[PDB]
């Protein structure tokens, strides 16, 4: 970036001599703490969880926020449609008229992130596997299996609300949560 | 002896140049660390619980 | 040296049904450590020195 | 003692102990990891005489033979009484009440 | 009403009240602090029969 690396200018820069060295230790240190921050937001389990293979829920459709297996992506719906609407410009690739990435040739490069998009889908899968196939009891010990609307009437109790609110209006209640997942993709 | 003062005067642009980027993402990097936290901190509360 | 791709957990499949619930018989009182930074050295610089 | 999830340690929050450390704190984060579970039959609901009676506190579960109210995170069978379960609604309402 | 201690003042927090002022906010909370206690001899359960 200083020099044209076709020169003797670099033996100047010897001249101000540990700079460079602290850049190149500051921006590894912003690299290892956005990696760290990647693992500490998503690697919440230490168990890649899965759902049964009959998604039925008492009535509570989940296929837009679950993983679509026949897509290479094995993404949801909607982290389809999030990976769509942000114009992404990294270039953490090998591969080589010219965009922006021509910056590289400045010596300005970008470096892949440690974790993969397919690893972080895989998080967010295990998450979702876990919290609608056992509750809150996996985050705070082993994963207690426990029916889905039996695990909202726990969920209303922490509200106030008791159980019999949710039992004679389940039909009501699932239907109201398919309505507004859907328009959340519409959103 | 005239091409050095000319380029020290470049390399000194430049070296500003590094500095002032790596101090920008310094800032950002410590924003994206807080935005981070909080965002770890609803994961273990919104979705673990 | 080897070089692998990251296992990124274990696999565990919960056995989910419309009228089964696991509840723990027994428990375990764990204790865990957080180390966690509170003050940095506090430096003082003199200017001609 | 926090109620939130994985604020002060891993598990189901009891105490938490300070100590002095160089240029910081250690926490001792006393917590609650529910251990040797087991596979029970459960329902929403039980169905008396034409009444739907739903738990106070617990959990309707089965061992195959009969029904218990159970304390929600530590197996404790208890016999279905009107002291454990509250009356709401009748039996042609709930979806899996027995 | 938080059930976080003292993240809403000192005591077991009832209600908060914004202010305004000049570049900021006060916060008035108000609290429940508890006052002349009494020793008493306790038991963990009663036997009965």
């Amino acid at each position: 970036y200083i020099c044209g690396d076709s020169t003797e200018c670099s033996n100047l820069l010897l001249q101000y001599g540990s700079f460079c060295t602290q850049l190149k230790r500051a921006l590894t240190g912003i690299a290892v703490e956005q990696d760290k921050n990647t693992q500490e937001v998503f690697a919440q389990v230490k168990q890649i969880y899965k759902t049964p293979p009959i998604k039925y829920f008492g009535g509570f459709n989940f296929s837009q926020i679950l993983p679509d297996p026949s897509k290479p992506s094995k993404r949801s719906p909607i982290e389809d449609l999030l990976f769509n609407k942000v114009t992404l410009a990294d270039a953490g690739f090998i591969k080589q008229r010219d965009l922006i990435c021509a910056q590289k040739f400045k010596g300005l490069t970008v470096l892949p992130p440690l974790l993969t998009d397919e690893m972080i889908a895989q998080y967010t899968s295990a998450l979702l596997a876990g919290t609608i196939t056992s509750g809150w009891t996996f985050g705070a010990g082993p994963a207690l299996q426990i029916p889905f609307p039996m695990q909202m009437a726990y969920r209303f109790n922490g509200i106030g609300v008791t159980q019999n609110v949710l039992y004679e209006n389940q039909k009501l209640i699932a239907n109201q949560f398919n309505s507004a997942i859907g328009k959340i993709q519409d959103s | 002896p005239e091409a050095e003062v000319q380029i020290d005067r470049l390399i000194t642009g430049r070296l500003q140049s590094l500095q002032t980027y790596v101090t920008q993402q310094l800032i950002r990097a410590a924003e994206i660390r807080a935005s981070a936290n909080l965002a770890a901190t609803k994961m273990s509360e919104c979705v673990l619980g | 040296i080897i070089a692998y791709t990251m296992s990124l957990g274990a696999e565990n499949s919960v056995a989910y049904s419309n009228n089964s619930i696991a509840i723990p018989t027994n428990f375990t009182i764990s204790v865990t450590t957080e180390i966690l930074p509170v003050s940095m050295t506090k430096t003082s610089v003199d200017c001609t020195m | 003692q926090s109620k939130r999830v994985d604020f002060c340690g891993k598990g189901y929050h009891l105490m938490s102990f300070p100590q002095s450390a160089p240029h910081g704190v250690v926490f001792l984060h006393v917590t609650y990891v529910p251990a040797q579970e087991k596979n029970f039959t459960t329902a929403p609901a039980i169905c008396h005489d034409g009444k739907a009676h739903f738990p106070r506190e617990g959990v309707f579960v089965s061992n195959g033979t009969h029904w218990f109210v159970t304390q929600r995170n530590f197996y404790e069978p208890q016999i279905i009484t009107t002291d454990n379960t509250f009356v709401s609604g009748n039996c042609d309402v709930v979806i899996g009440i027995v």
